[PDB]
RNA sequence: UUGAAGAAUGAGCCUGCGAGUUAGUGAUGCGUGGCGAGGUUAACCCGUGGUGGGGGAGUCGUAGCGAAAGCGAGUCCGAUA
RNA sequence: UGAAAUUGCAUUACGAGUAAAGAUGCUCGUUACGCGCAGCAGGACGGAAAGACCCCGGGACCUUUACUAUAGUUUGGUAUU
């Protein structure tokens, strides 16, 4: 039974528009520019430094190359599969890891920061030496 | 022009490690001397590159 | 003439680009050369491309 | 529609982990010779912005992770 | 404008008109609302009945470090320093 | 019969001062009843033209053994041969 006349926003949802140039009572006149100069009227662009040589250009390129192949993997840790599945989660899977967060579509990394106190069989794409450790060390296991 | 830079490579990996400068007039010829080389992993002759 | 009476060879149009890469407009013509020829029993002069006079589309 | 990121700005500028904007040092690219391998060793590193040169290299990156 | 009642500028007078707008699934903050380790759809399809429903392709968050191979709560320079 | 440029205003003195350094308008004094008509040009830094000199920014055109180009003229190759 609200009505159409009860709706209102919540507080400080609508702040009112700030208008210029309305008096000098308000940001009048001038505008919230001053007087003279380039700000008075346009702007300013950000890679202009005045004159000097501006850091985009004193600074050197970082080289390098990128590789067209690399691909990235999504990466989980114990931690996140220890609370994901505490119960002693027997196979763990790339779906399974995708219904809980893996950003699925992708190889799915596992790596080991953590304690991972149960028995988990992984079988991903790929895995840290210390996280493979980790799980022969709970007893679990890695495969693909 | 006078005292040009001159660059040392160890004799045995043949590496241009070091760069230095000379007199040309006071020393005309290639010098010798014994620095680190970093492949070498010791102290190796190095001679002026020609 | 700079038109093929044979194929209807016209000029392009391009650059002049110098060493300071300044770049003028320019054009490249066909080379036309107008030739005697005798068609079906036609004495008359054509304007015709060096490439249709290579190929024998004129007869002469 | 969509605003390009400064060309300069991505191919010398990175930003870390923590939104901290690194460039590579400057002076070291020749005239080698003179300069000691501690100045070499100077000009070697990765330097971190101030938080005004920071915030200019932000606005240039149109949203540009950096390199 | 350092400084103007100024013998510096503009206005004869009234009435009307006359300048911070709008567009981006732009960039970056804040307020506020929703959902929340998740959030969100674009085109398009359906609703000839609209403002509603579908659509998760994508996209941001979910790990960083490195020129990169790569390694990974570490990584890179380095000598497994 | 009937305009014009001009016009922030008005119940618009002088003297010596003072002040953006040359005041009808501020100070201290002096003089002056209200309103017209014909006149004269010392002032209102009088009116008319966003100084035409100077400098600073921009432009234009002109010049040349400024730069970079180009039509034209010329050289050779090659096609037509
Ligand atoms: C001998 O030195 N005395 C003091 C000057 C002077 C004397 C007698 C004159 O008769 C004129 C001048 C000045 C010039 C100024 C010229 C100028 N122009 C050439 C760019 C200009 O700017 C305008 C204008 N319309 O603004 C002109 O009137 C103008 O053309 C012109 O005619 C002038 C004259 O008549
Ligand atoms: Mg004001
Ligand atoms: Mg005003
Ligand atoms: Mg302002
Ligand atoms: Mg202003
Ligand atoms: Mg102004
Ligand atoms: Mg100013
Ligand atoms: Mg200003
Ligand atoms: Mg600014
Ligand atoms: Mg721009
Ligand atoms: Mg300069
Ligand atoms: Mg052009
Ligand atoms: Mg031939
Ligand atoms: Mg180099
Ligand atoms: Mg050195
Ligand atoms: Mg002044
Ligand atoms: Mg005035
Ligand atoms: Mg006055
Ligand atoms: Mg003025
Ligand atoms: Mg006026
Ligand atoms: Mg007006
Ligand atoms: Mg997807
Ligand atoms: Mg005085
Ligand atoms: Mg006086
Ligand atoms: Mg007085
Ligand atoms: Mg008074
Ligand atoms: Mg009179
Ligand atoms: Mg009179
Ligand atoms: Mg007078
Ligand atoms: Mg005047
Ligand atoms: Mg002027
Ligand atoms: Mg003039
Ligand atoms: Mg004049
Ligand atoms: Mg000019
Ligand atoms: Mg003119
Ligand atoms: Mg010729
Ligand atoms: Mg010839
Ligand atoms: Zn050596
Ligand atoms: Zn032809």
């Amino acid at each position: 039974a609200i009505e159409l006349h009860d709706l209102k926003p919540a507080p400080g949802a609508h702040k009112a528009k700030t208008r210029v140039g309305r008096g000098e009572g308000s940001k009048g006149k001038t505008a919230g520019r001053g007087t003279k100069g380039t700000g008075a009227r346009k702007n300013v662009p950000e890679f202009f430094a005045g004159g000097q040589m501006p850091i985009h250009m004193q600074a050197p390129k970082l080289g390098g190359f990128h590789n067209p192949f690399r691909t990235e993997y999504q990466v989980v840790n114990l931690d996140k599969v220890e609370a994901l599945f505490p119960k002693g989660g027997k196979i763990t899977v790339d779906d399974l890891v995708s219904v809980g967060a893996v950003r699925d579509n992708e190889l799915v990394k596992v790596l080991g920061t953590g304690e991972l106190t149960v028995k988990v069989d992984l079988v991903v794409d790929a895995w840290s030496k210390s996280a493979q450790e980790k799980i022969e060390k709970a007893g679990g296991s890695v495969t693909k | 022009d006078v005292r040009p830079k001159i660059t040392l490579a160890c004799t045995e990996c043949k590496e241009r490690n070091y760069i230095t400068k000379k007199n040309r007039r006071n020393n005309p010829d290639r010098m010798e001397m014994a620095k680190f080389c970093p492949r070498c992993r010791k102290h190796t002759a190095h001679r002026e590159t020609r | 003439a700079a038109v093929c009476d044979i194929c209807a060879k016209r000029p392009g149009f391009g650059h002049n680009v110098p060493w300071s890469k300044k770049k003028t407009n320019r054009r490249w013509s066909p080379n036309i050369q107008r030739v005697r020829v005798v068609e079906n029993g036609t004495h008359k002069r054509m304007n015709v491309c060096t490439s249709c006079l290579k190929a024998g589309r004129v007869s002469r | 529609p969509k605003m390009k990121s400064h060309s300069g700005t991505k191919k010398r500028f990175k930003v870390t982990g923590s939104g901290k904007v690194t460039a590579r040092k400057a002076g070291k690219r020749h005239l080698n010779e003179h300069k000691s391998s501690r100045v070499t060793r100077r000009l070697t590193g990765e330097t971190v912005l101030s938080k005004g040169e920071a915030a200019k290299v932000k606005k240039l990156l149109a949203g540009h992770p950096g390199r």
